[PDB]
């Protein structure tokens, strides 16, 4: 019951995101297990802005209790945007994925977000913290994640 | 021509389907009863859109968006 | 029509009882019916007194917005001058 | 305003979409008459009758003053000789949530309730109570 009111959400948000994507952010479908966990966007920086031309790709994952809590959401693939609230290892600090967190927000309004982020910025810079906290996330051991509960 | 906006403003801004037994907050949002309990557990917490604080003593029924959803629907029922 | 009339039907329905208007400024009361703030307060002079509706005990301290009835009606404002 | 805005509302619903049986006659929107004629299955088919509604200034809070007019007023326990209708909904079960469609869909509903065409326990007498008054003279 809970994952199946879970699911029926998840399916209507990803026919928005397939039949009008928010600027620049298209939807890998190449990815097709039945999108009911994971799904990976790709998005293109904008023009004028520090990554004008660049092709980045976002990873969204679901928990059991989505959209009561706020998903997990990262940039993956090889190229991962310079940028003081992204880290090396696409790891995004964002706290409308943390404690700004309503259900009431969808990826749309997470999508928008990121890209408002990215054009935002005016200095291509990597976060303070970072070889410290990508030094810590690899030595972490939750390789097998049944993770979705 | 005919506009489907209709239904977008009957949608649980939660659940993102049309409100089943919706009840009001303190400030006066919207949700399905289901739902916002679902938010509120232990008896309070913020309200999604507004995070104005609320606590579940004092869900109110939205009866008229509870009349207006249900007459949506009928209108709405067709054979497939 | 092409359910043309759909598009009447929502407007019925965000008619306020008293005045028979779209609501303006709708407000809700103890057991949950909606009124424009002014025609409910032109029924409870007093502070307080029962709902046009179902007759259920109001007090005007308790009027509540309802935020998303009058965030519909503009919704079909905006709509219908095409 | 508002409420000369809702009684042409009203008085344009009754003219484009009245209730089942019923038609209305002579546009002066402090007193309206509306035609109603018996429905099949109750005891009144066939039969003509007209109503009067008599709005006040406090109306829709206040309730309108209906009855029957005309020299054919129906014989009915609820219905009294002069064209009074003994309804609660008339006195202190008016709200402003009630309609004149909704006044005129009781009314049907009434003279369909009837098991018997008889007239109120009350008629000789109440009708009798009522022929003297200082009457609504000029203003109220
Ligand atoms: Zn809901
Ligand atoms: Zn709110
Ligand atoms: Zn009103
Ligand atoms: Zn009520």
């Amino acid at each position: 019951s809970h994952m199946a009111s879970m699911q029926k959400r998840l399916q209507k948000e990803l026919l928005a995101l397939q039949n009008d994507p928010p600027p620049g952010m298209t939807l890998n479908e190449k990815s097709v297990q039945n999108s009911i966990t994971q799904w990976i966007v790709d998005m293109e920086g904008a023009p004028g802005t520090l990554y004008e031309g660049e092709k980045f790709q976002l990873l969204f994952k679901f928990s059991s209790r989505y959209p009561f809590k706020s998903p997990q959401v990262m940039f993956t693939g090889e190229n991962i945007p310079v940028h003081p609230h992204v880290y090396s290892n696409g790891h995004i600090k964002l706290s409308i994925l943390t404690e700004d967190w309503s259900p009431a927000l969808s990826v749309q309004s997470v999508c928008l977000s990121i890209i408002s982020m990215l054009s935002s910025c005016k200095e291509k810079r990597r976060p303070p913290d970072n070889s410290f906290y990508v030094r810590t996330c690899n030595k972490n051991p939750k390789k097998t994640k049944w993770w979705y509960h | 021509a005919r506009l489907t906006m209709m239904w977008e403003e009957v949608t649980c801004p939660i659940c993102l389907d049309p409100f089943v037994e919706p009840v009001s907050i303190e400030c006066g949002h919207s949700f399905c009863q289901e739902c916002i309990s679902q938010v509120g557990k232990g008896g309070g917490s913020v309200c999604p859109v507004c995070r104005q604080r609320f606590l579940l003593k004092n869900l109110r029924p939205n009866r008229q968006l509870a009349n207006m959803v249900n007459n949506l629907k009928e209108i709405s029922q067709e054979a497939r």
